[PDB]
């Protein structure tokens, strides 16, 4: 049982940096892997970025291959993502979710417990 | 449309007989989670229509890699349990048997096991998770009062320290031993029969001590028995009320394929 709730989405422009944060309740946090997901609208959902039970392990999709790196800190009960050098294609919900097995599957089968998601905008074309 | 959780469960048992028989519109899993603890031991019993993939074909935790290991026997990590894969008629109905037998000294464990029913539609999963693993971390010098000694064993028992496949985190692999100093008696620590022990927690050990001058110890005997490298230690008379607590870290002694060990931390109490 475990529930979960994400934050410091918003609006962001072209090369800039956001810190996406999701917190959990119920069971213990350090027990479940934890990973990110985002669906742009129109478009299904894809992976995004796991992270390890204890946080030694990273698993990352191409698409956001060295822009986007995940992290954990089983002490505050609370999972990071830090986006750098957003690409406007970005807009995106970004959904959070909890697996309680976990084999390093890219995909939503293992993961059971899914939080809300924040929505994540980036324009371009300087200002 | 979000993966929908149930969940059953019975004595000891997990029963997905007649439960996993309808379709829903949304992804759903039903879920038996398990955590045996005083050597109980586990049945699982579903229908024999669905496919099971369980304990020969399993989904294992490996602590050396932090991931599950897909389409693994579990005795490859849990060497002293043994089951049984039989076919039953329980409650009128052909059923699936999978028996498993726990014994006390078992490894630790967590494994996963996949009950899906064979339809075009896969909508509906069952799974079963098992959990094995020692809960108790924190006891006193165990006097025997046979050999008028006090024993903290890291060899076997809860404070196992020997490298196991069991699930459990980095700052989880802590396990503690509190020894009352009682003046000119012996005291023993048990631990595991391997190689480094000798090698690199003898020397840890020892430096733990030498550092306070005020402590009065004297080291007897490193005996090795059956399956415990005994440090025989008697703490002589002491002066000063203090208190001490060694570590002794096999947590990172790896052992393939899976295994890890534990950090041992025993804690001293010198009170007159
Ligand atoms: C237990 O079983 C599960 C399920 O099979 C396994 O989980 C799989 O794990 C593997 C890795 O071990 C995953 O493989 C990865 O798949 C990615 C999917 O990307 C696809 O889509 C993109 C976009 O179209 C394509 O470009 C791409 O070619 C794929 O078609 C790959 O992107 C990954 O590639 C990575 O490595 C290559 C080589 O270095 C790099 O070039 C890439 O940039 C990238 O870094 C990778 O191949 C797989 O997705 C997981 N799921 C499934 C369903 O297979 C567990 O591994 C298994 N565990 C055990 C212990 O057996
Ligand atoms: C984990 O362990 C379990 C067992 O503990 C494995 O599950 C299966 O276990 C059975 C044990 O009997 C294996 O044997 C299979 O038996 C089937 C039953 O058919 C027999 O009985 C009927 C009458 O009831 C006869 O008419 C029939 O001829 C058979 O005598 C067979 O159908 C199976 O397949 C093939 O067997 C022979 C040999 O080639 C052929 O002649 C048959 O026509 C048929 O094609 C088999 O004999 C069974 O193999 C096990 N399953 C599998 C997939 O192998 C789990 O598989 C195991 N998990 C693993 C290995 O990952
Ligand atoms: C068990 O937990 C303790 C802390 O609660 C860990 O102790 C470490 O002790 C060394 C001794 O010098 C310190 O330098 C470290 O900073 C301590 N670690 C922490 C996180 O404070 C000990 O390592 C743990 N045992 C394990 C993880 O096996
Ligand atoms: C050892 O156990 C004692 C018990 O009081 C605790 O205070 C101490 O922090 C423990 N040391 C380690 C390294 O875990």
């Amino acid at each position: 049982q475990v529930q979960l709730q994400e934050s410091g989405g918003g609006l962001v422009q072209a090369g800039g940096s956001l810190r996406l944060s999701c917190a959990a309740s119920g069971r213990t946090f350090s027990s479940y892997a934890m990973g990110w997901f985002r669906q742009a609208p129109g478009k299904e959902r894809e992976f995004v970025a796991a992270i390890s039970y204890s946080g030694s392990n990273t698993y990352d999709a191409d698409s956001v291959k060295g822009r986007f790196a995940i992290s954990r800190d089983n002490a505050k009960n609370t999972v990071y993502l830090q986006m750098n050098s957003l690409k406007p294609e970005d807009t995106a919900v970004y959904y959070c979710a909890a697996a309680g097995v976990y084999s390093g599957t890219y995909t939503d089968t293992e993961f059971d417990y899914w939080g809300q998601g924040t929505q994540v905008t980036v324009s371009s074309h300087h200002h | 449309g979000t993966q929908d959780e149930k969940s059953v469960k019975n004595i000891c048992v997990c029963d997905f007989t007649d439960k996993l028989n309808f379709l829903p519109l949304e992804k759903t899993k039903i879920l038996c989670e398990l955590k045996p603890q005083y050597g109980e031991d586990i049945k699982i019993i579903a229908n024999k229509e669905y496919e099971i993939n369980c304990m020969n074909n399993s989904k294992v935790f490996c602590p050396l890699k932090d991931t599950f290991i897909n389409n693994t026997n579990i005795k490859l990590y849990s060497p002293k349990l043994h089951f049984e894969i039989k076919d039953i008629t329980h409650k009128g109905k052909n059923a699936a048997l999978y028996y498993l037998k726990i014994d006390e000294e078992a490894s630790d464990i967590f494994f996963s096991c996949s009950i899906k029913p064979k339809q075009v539609s896969g909508l509906l999963e069952g799974e079963v998770r098992v959990n094995l693993k020692k809960h108790i971390n924190e006891e006193y010098s165990i006097f025997n009062e046979e050999e008028d000694v006090h024993v903290c064993d890291f060899s076997k028992g809860n404070l196992d320290i020997t490298p196991s496949a069991g699930f459990y985190l980095k700052n989880s692999r802590n396990v503690s031993c509190i020894y009352r100093v009682i003046p000119n008696k012996l005291f023993l620590i048990k631990l595991p029969k391997l190689d480094i022990v000798t090698e690199k927690l003898l020397p840890s050990i020892v430096n733990c001590l030498s550092e306070f001058s005020f402590i009065n110890f004297t080291l007897k005997h490193v005996q090795e028995g059956d399956n415990y490298i005994s440090f025989n230690v008697i703490f002589g008379e002491f002066k000063k009320h203090f208190n001490l607590a060694c570590s002794l870290d096999l947590s990172d002694f790896q052992q393939e394929p899976c295994n890890l060990g534990k950090t041992a931390n025993i804690t001293f109490i010198f009170s007159k």
